[PDB]
């Protein structure tokens, strides 16, 4: 594929690691979340090769 | 949580002639209460994803 025009990575929340103290439960729980979606703009620029054993 | 306001009654005029005893009359009273016991509320939770994908 092309490394500039074959793929796109739409991001609404980038990578984020966050530590919040739980008080009701004794816990310094650590969250680590990220929301995104990848789509293939211009699939004509990709060339996969299937391998039939 | 309570609140008190006292109340009071009234006496009545009565007649008398010569040698007649003056009948004593009570003046009743009471109290009134207002008690707060309910919490009005609005609870609107917005999820993170909807926050991250909407103004």
């Amino acid at each position: 594929f092309s490394k500039s025009r074959t793929l796109v990575t739409v991001e609404a929340k980038p990578f984020t690691s966050r530590i919040w103290d739980d008080e009701q439960n004794f816990a310094n729980v650590l969250d680590c979340y990220a929301m995104y979606q990848v789509g293939e703009r211009r699939p004509d620029t990709a060339a996969v090769v299937k391998f039939n054993e | 949580n309570t609140y008190r306001i006292d109340r009071l009654n009234t006496s009545s005029v009565k007649g008398r002639t010569s040698g007649v005893a003056l009948e004593p009359t009570p003046v009743r009273n009471d109290k009134m209460l207002i008690v707060v016991d309910t919490v009005l509320y609005i609870r609107n939770p917005i999820d993170y994803q909807d926050d991250w994908t909407a103004p």
